[PDB]
């Protein structure tokens, strides 16, 4: 059916024409290699003249959809895009005699006209189709170039004067052209013109050439305009268009060195088999030499003999009192020392942290949960996403709730940039979805409702249509759960 | 579903413990140097369960239980691999058990564990027997179960704890240890037998007059109460097979799943009644609260789920007859959402002593009675805050008694609202 | 859906596959989505062995649709002479009215199928029946300039 | 010609044995394989040597049952890649069945399974052995029969249900199992017998004489029954040669194709006229499924005699019972009653309780009170989830609670359709 579009039946061109009005809604923001219908804008401009009114408009409808996926980046292709496609769009659409098949091509001139910088190469374009036999096609395209106008307007036009002079040439000959509807319909495109800078400009060039009839009729509708000479705010805005004092750091203060601060009898006590040597050695030099600080030395402080005695408490040690109170100490590192867990401390305390989360005393996991969060808000997410997900994938219950847990706390405080081809998004589909659908797939049922959340809290960053194709493969009773916190969840 | 790892910890853990390993080594006809002395192939057909020798793992803080056990009758036949002691006690603090000193020796434990479960075909689950009241069987026990839970959660957890009574201990501490041990029991194990030593005293006084009951009185209705509820589990038989089969039809509720156990008939320390008891006398003992090893009365509340077991030669026909029978009857004792709730099963050989027996394994809701009881107590003591420097200095929060007392007041709540609750 | 499949065949007009179908034991009165049985649209279409075939299968020969239509309405309006005959001498509503108030005998004076009116008529057909804006069969012979019908109605 | 056998569950595996040791009889096949004696190859295939080898899969979660065929008489008759047994079973739990211990080893069984396909030429489709209320039967059942829908989807798939009864029950959650299988299941097959283990007590009870019946006893009668429907199947009858015209005879509507089976006679072995047995077809006491066909419709109806039965004798015993007795039919119903007949005898086992007869016949009926079945499991359902109970089990076995839900209103949906069509 990729091929088909250029079939020689009609109904099988149909087809990939409805095909491809899919593939536009359903395939992927960043884009497929099968999306290049970019690059080939040959093709497009082929199926917009379609030798059959009903596939035509088909065509159109796709080419639309098409044209309004196009609205995500890097697509900067849209000049080669306005030349290929409005002349056929223009010619053959705004012609028609068909209700739909006009009504969408007009829009698709709108998309393809908010593409560019302004108005003016899609207005140069479709002018000399104003000297064409047929009168509708001219009684429209003056219709359409008035409405590129009313909801554009001339704005970031290099040489307007040129322009002005090149819309208002045809001007005296249609308002004099034999139709009704080509006259009745350029009397609003000057109109359109004054609502902007009329009338006075106007009046000079081209009131004066017209029936008096006629210059009557447009200064009774510049009575019934209402409004500034020009407008305030335009109906429509273009692509760059509408997107279109620092604060300081307390963190500035002098810094405090501890390890002056540490005694002769720690490291026996810490490394002791009576557990309130370990405790206590522990509690004191964060009770008496951490907490009282409020930022540690960057300069010239190794840490990482420190920290991976931290760590083989957390780890190892049997005492649970003993985790808790060292995890505390982690986290005050982490915290009174911003930007130093790089990676050697980082690493050092991060997969013992991930491993203990097994602990579910609501005390510890309090303290390593929060840890794993300090590790993670000065290094996110350095190795912190690969190592998260392993451990999501481990044997341990409760070690797979909390280390989820734990990427669904990470995935909210995800403002990582960018914009685009992030760490996340290399691993998205590949690893992460791929990891949490086997949490959202669990035996337990609180394991797979934090899998739930973390898919949720996932489409919230990620959209919930590149997902899509995942999402079809679970269980439509599985999917409004999943559902249910996408409603709630925030970043 | 085949082998089954069993524990002991504490001192009671050890005691009872030892005890059942001697009801069922003799039903088995294994001797104390653990050689196969039987003679039926029915004692044989399922000894892969228990037995390699028990795959029993025996624990305590307190050092002297090592050798209360091994120059006990049985105890040369346990590994000696899998005695695993501390240095000191714990002496009656949950917390010691819990927090500090348990939690040393309880890696030491697991190691153990670790390998008999290594060479098992398929593990079933695990087994522990133990006392609430005390230190380290409540204490380094459920800290146990839950690094277990952890460590194995494939498998179920099956735990005999036995409930302290002022009848039997004078020691105001035990509310606090078994508050604190069934806040663990109720978000840890699949199915818990409550052993009430306040109704083992009321047994072996007012029903076996006997004036001043020991604690081998006592341990001998437990030791009997154990063969008699893992009879379908050690002999060949159709229902409620295996563990989780057992609690899959047991416990419709997760956190409700304390059984109150009682079986019949009860006897003294090797007396003999000389006349053995009918199938219709036996069923009748099962709403008889006399029988029951939990001091709760039935009849104040209502059955969730039942499990019957006949041992002996008798009328299949007639136990059927009799079950069915005792069911309708006092229809309004068993809950009517549940049907056939109740479910019994018959094994030929009999237990030591006893020409027919039966026991009565329920789910009921009176055994919120049980731990009103405890409730109460752990609360008049904690709102004086009699002894809580012991629990606090070892680590412990004052939250945590807070919460244990009012974690088992929801599960007193929640017996008390399926009690109430009605089909229409 | 075994009852689709014989609508397929009674509309199409595939006279072998009705008996394959109907061997089958598909409903012989199965209803489409606007209520429509396979004897509605073999009578609509023209099938006349497919008709008498499912009418000895026990079709409901004065079958209804959502708007009211029997399958006599819909051979009066195509102009289907074998069909209509076989329909009446299946016990079919000669005076049947649908939704918008016209019987057949409406049906087939408008289409200006004379050979089938004077057959309903003979059949006691309501020459005076009225439709919805209140016209006879006799007021459209007279607004549809049909002498030929006018003369024939009142036969 | 070839239909493959499957055997889920102690249930399926131990009616199994029932039939293939009847079938066996019936065809003068031996214990080890061989035959000292076409029609009968649709059910069995042929090595090199003279051994003629089941079409069978036989499928447990656990050994202990299997380990018995293995190590019995008929160990020779299988090849051993056929018996397929795990280790931990489904403990009575669908969920185990259908999520968490099933998709360990669907993929093994589906492939020993394209082995005897590969071996079939013009393969027909499946037949299909389990419980309702056992966790493997329910759950791991369901499970196979939707991977077979992919892997063999253009073909039938016939089940043989063993429905409930508290005199043989082994768990409480049987009601739940079977209603999550009947909702899963009822898309993928095409025709399903069901056997109220009730029915087969009383019988058994009443008419083998028997106080306390064994399984043993239940499905010798069982497997006399199911021989009885495939009898058609391995001797070339005329009525219902092959699997599609079971769902044309007895199935008016995809969902609806669940038939009654009544079997007369059943004689103690400590005889009856063509009259007197098609009498009994209309005698609720010999059904397999325990309902009152008086008060429903019969959507089709056929008859499978088997002996020394005279055409014209099924003639007059029709007009007789479509006379004499009432038996209602739907309006769009043919009414007539379809039959076959199969001159071989009745196959007994040597030994067994159930006495050697002259003639028998097997009547599968459509009728809409078996509905009343249906009724019975979903009340017993629904008591037990108004409180929830028992479905932590489940859940906490990789279930969504809503698959709870959405199979009890696909059986009162079912429910509704059986209504409809009587009235
Ligand atoms: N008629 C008959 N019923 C049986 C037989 N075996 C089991 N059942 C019934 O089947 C139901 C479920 O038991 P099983 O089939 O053995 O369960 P299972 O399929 O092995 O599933 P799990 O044991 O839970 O893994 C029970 O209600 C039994 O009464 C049998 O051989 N014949
Ligand atoms: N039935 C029974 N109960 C006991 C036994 N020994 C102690 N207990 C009870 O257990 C509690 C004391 O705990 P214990 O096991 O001795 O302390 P532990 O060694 O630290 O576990 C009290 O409630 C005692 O009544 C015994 O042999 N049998
Ligand atoms: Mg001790
Ligand atoms: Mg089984």
């Amino acid at each position: 059916l990729e091929q088909r579009a250029s079939h020689k039946v009609w109904k099988a061109r149909l087809n990939a024409y409805q095909e491809l009005n899919n593939l536009f809604t359903k395939s992927s923001v960043i884009p497929n290699d099968v999306a290049n219908y970019w690059l080939d804008p040959e093709l497009f401009a082929s199926y917009i003249v379609d030798s059959n009114v009903v596939a035509q408009e088909n065509a159109i409808i796709a080419l639309h959809t098409l044209l309004e996926y196009i609205s995500q980046v890097p697509n900067v292709s849209t000049s080669k895009l306005r030349l290929q496609w409005i002349p056929p769009l223009v010619e053959k659409g705004l012609s028609s005699s068909r209700a739909a098949t006009k009504a969408k091509a007009t829009d698709c001139i709108m998309l393809l006209t908010q593409s560019d910088t302004s108005i003016q190469q899609t207005v140069n374009l479709m002018l000399p189709s104003l000297s064409n036999k047929l009168p509708r096609l001219v009684s429209s395209c003056v219709k359409c170039l008035a409405t590129i106008i009313e909801e554009f307007g001339f704005i970031n036009v290099s040489d307007i004067n040129i322009l002005l002079s090149e819309i208002l040439e045809p001007l005296p000959k249609l308002s004099s052209h034999a139709d009704r509807n080509v006259r009745s319909e350029t009397m609003n495109l000057i109109l359109q013109i004054y609502k902007w800078f009329g009338k006075e400009l106007l009046q000079e060039l081209l009131l004066e050439k017209l029936k008096p009839i006629q210059q009557r009729d447009l200064s009774r509708m510049f009575e019934k305009y209402e409004g500034t000479i020009p407008p305030k705010q335009q109906p429509r805005l273009f692509q760059w268009a509408v997107p279109a004092n620092a604060v300081d750091p307390f963190e500035l203060l002098p810094p405090s060195v501890i390890l002056d601060k540490f005694p002769a009898d720690f490291q026996t006590r810490i490394s002791s088999t009576k557990w309130k040597d370990r405790v206590e050695a522990l509690e004191e030099i964060h009770n008496n030499v951490l907490k009282p600080v409020k930022k540690l030395a960057h300069k010239n402080q190794d840490y990482s003999d420190y920290l991976r005695v931290l760590a083989n408490v957390i780890q190892k040690d049997a005492n649970v009192q003993a985790v808790t109170i060292a995890a505390n100490s982690v986290q005050l590192l982490c915290n009174s020392l911003r930007s130093n867990f790089t990676r050697s401390y980082g690493a050092i305390v991060l997969v013992p942290l991930l491993e203990r989360t097994k602990e579910k005393k609501p005390s510890v996991n309090e303290a390593i949960c929060s840890a794993l969060d300090a590790v993670a808000t000065y290094c996110g997410f350095d190795d912190c996403l690969e190592e998260t997900l392993n451990y999501m994938k481990h044997k341990t219950p409760q070690v797979r709730i909390e280390c989820t847990k734990f990427l669904t706390r990470m995935l909210q405080g995800w403002k990582s940039d960018g914009p685009l081809q992030n760490q996340l998004l290399f691993k998205l589909l590949p690893e992460v979805t791929t990891a949490v659908l086997k949490i959202v797939n669990d035996t337990q049922p609180t394991t797979r409702n934090t899998g739930f959340e973390c898919f949720a809290t996932l489409m919230k960053l990620v959209g919930e249509r590149e997902l899509a194709d995942p999402l079809e493969k679970l269980d439509n009773l599985k999917k409004k759960k999943i559902y249910e916190y996408y409603e709630k969840v925030e970043v | 579903m085949r082998e089954i790892v069993h524990i002991q910890a504490g001192q009671c853990g050890n005691q009872i413990g030892a005890k059942f390993w001697e009801v069922i080594s003799d039903e088995h006809g294994i001797d104390p140097t653990g050689s196969y002395h039987g003679d039926s192939d029915l004692q044989l057909e399922r000894i892969n369960v228990y037995y390699n020798v028990p795959r029993a793992i025996l624990v305590d803080l307190e050092p002297g239980t090592m050798d209360s056990v091994r120059s006990g009758p049985f105890g040369q036949i346990f590994r000696p691999d899998n005695f695993v002691f501390g240095q000191s006690g714990a002496g009656n603090n949950w917390a010691k058990g819990h927090y500090t000193e348990g939690a040393e020796l309880v890696d030491s434990v697991l190691d153990v564990v670790r390998k008999e479960s290594e060479s098992c075909d398929c593990l079933q689950g695990f087994q522990l027997t133990h006392s609430l009241g005390g230190g380290t069987g409540s204490g380094m026990g459920t800290l146990l179960i839950s690094k277990i839970r952890e460590e194995y959660p494939d498998r179920i957890m099956n735990t005999f704890s036995v409930v302290p009574s002022p009848k039997v201990s004078d020691t105001v501490v035990e509310p606090y240890n078994a508050t604190l041990s069934v806040h663990q029991l109720v978000e840890n194990t699949d199915e818990t037998y409550c052993i009430d030593n306040e109704a083992l005293y009321d047994i072996c006084f007012r029903t076996l007059k006997l004036t001043t009951p020991t604690y081998g009185d006592l341990n001998h209705l437990v030791s009997a109460t154990m063969s008699g509820v893992t009879t379908c589990l050690r002999f060949p038989g159709q229902l409620n097979a295996d563990l989780r089969k057992l609690a899959v039809n047991m416990v419709p509720f997760p956190r409700l799943h304390f059984f109150m156990p009682g079986f019949a008939p009860l006897t003294s320390r090797g007396s003999q009644q000389y006349r053995a008891l009918t199938v219709p006398e036996l069923t009748q003992q099962m709403f008889d609260a006399k029988n029951m090893m939990a001091a709760c009365d039935p009849r104040h509340g209502r059955y969730l789920t039942v499990a019957a077991v006949f041992r002996g030669r008798m009328s299949m026909k007639e136990v059927d007859e009799q079950m069915l029978n005792v069911q309708n009857k006092n229809s309004s004792y068993f809950v009517e959402w549940i049907p056939n709730n109740v479910k019994t099963a018959v094994c030929d050989i009999p237990p030591r002593g006893l020409k027919m027996s039966a026991t009565f394994i329920g789910n009921s809701t009176a055994i919120q009675e049980l731990f009103k009881r405890i409730s109460e107590q752990f609360t008049a003591m904690f709102r004086r805050k009699a002894f809580l420097h012991w629990y606090t200095g070892e680590g412990m929060d004052e939250m945590e008694f807070t919460e244990a007392e009012s974690n088992m007041n929801d599960l007193v709540s929640e017996y008390q609202q399926y009690q109430d609750a009605t089909a229409d | 859906d075994l009852g689709k499949k014989l609508l397929e065949a009674a509309r199409a007009g595939q006279d072998d596959e009705v008996r394959i179908l109907m061997a089958n034991g598909a409903d012989v009165n199965a209803t489409d989505a606007s209520g429509l049985t396979p004897l509605h649209l073999a009578a609509t279409y023209g099938h006349l062995e497919i008709v008498e075939v499912l009418l000895k299968h026990g079709a409901d020969v004065n079958a209804i649709d959502i708007m009211g239509s029997t399958p006599l309405h819909l051979a009066a309006l195509i102009g289907h002479l074998e069909i209509v005959e076989v329909l009446l001498k299946h016990g079919a509503d000669v005076n049947a009215v649908d939704t918008w108030g016209d019987t057949p005998l409406h049906l087939a004076a408008i289409m200006g199928h004379l050979e089938i009116v004077e057959v309903l008529l003979k059949h006691g057909a309501d020459v005076n029946a009225q439709d919805k804006f209140g016209k006879t069969a006799f007021d459209i012979s007279i607004d549809n300039g049909n002498e030929d019908l006018a003369e024939i109605l009142q036969k | 010609r070839e239909c493959i056998s499957i055997h889920v569950g102690q249930a399926g595996v131990q009616i199994g044995n029932a039939c293939w040791e009847l079938y066996c009889l019936e065809h003068g096949i031996q214990p080890d394989g061989q035959m000292p004696s076409d029609s009968f190859n649709t059910f069995f295939s042929e090595t090199g040597a003279g051994k003629h080898v089941p079409r069978a899969v036989f499928v447990d979660l656990e050994p202990t049952v299997i380990d018995e065929v293995r190590t019995g008489t008929y160990r020779q008759l299988f090849h051993p890649e056929q018996l397929i047994t795990g280790k931990e079973d489904a403990a009575n739990n669908y969920a185990r069945g259908h999520y968490t211990i099933g998709k360990e080893i669907i993929d093994l069984v589906l492939d020993r399974i394209r082995k005897l396909a590969d071996q079939c030429t013009g393969l027909q489709g499946f037949s299909v052995f389990h419980s309702f209320g056992g966790g493997t039967g329910s759950g791991f059942t369901s499970l196979l029969m939707e991977r077979l829908s992919v892997d063999y989807g253009k073909k039938s798939k016939l089940e043989f249900s063993i429905y409930p009864a508290p005199q043989v029950s082994t768990a409480v959650v049987e009601p739940y199992n079977s209603i999550l299988t009947t909702h899963t299941t009822l898309e993928h097959s095409d025709c399903a017998f069901m056997v109220d283990n009730e029915a087969i007590y009383d019988i058994c009870r009443r008419n083998l004489d028997i106080e306390r019946p064994t399984y043993t006893n239940l499905n010798r009668l069982i497997g006399q029954i199911v021989s009885s429907i495939t009898a058609s199947l391995r001797f070339d009858g005329a009525l219902n040669v092959d699997l599609t015209e079971f769902q044309t005879n007895l199935v008016p509507y995809p969902r609806a194709h669940f038939p009654l089976a009544t079997y007369a006679p059943v004689i103690s072995a400590e005889q009856l006229s063509v009259a007197e047995i098609t009498n009994a077809c209309f005698e609720p006491a010999n059904q397999m499924v325990k309902c009152d066909p008086r008060h429903g419709k019969y959507m089709a109806c056929c008859l499978l005699y088997r002996g020394d039965v005279v055409p014209k004798d099924v003639n007059a015993a029709i007009a007789t019972i479509k006379t004499k007795r009432t038996i209602q039919f739907v309006d769009w119903c043919p009414t007539g009653f379809k039959v076959g007949i199969n001159y071989e005898p009745p196959t007994v086992v040597p030994g067994g309780d159930l006495a050697k007869v002259q003639r028998a016949v097997c009547m599968l009926s459509n009728t809409t009170a078996i509905a009343e079945a249906w009724a019975r499991l979903d009340h017993k359902f629904d008591l037990m989830y108004a409180k929830r109970a028992f479905v932590h089990w489940y859940v906490g076995e990789g279930m969504e609670e809503g698959e709870f839900s959405e199979a009890r209103e696909d059986m009162a949906a079912l429910e509704k359709d059986y209504e409809e069509v009587g009235v």
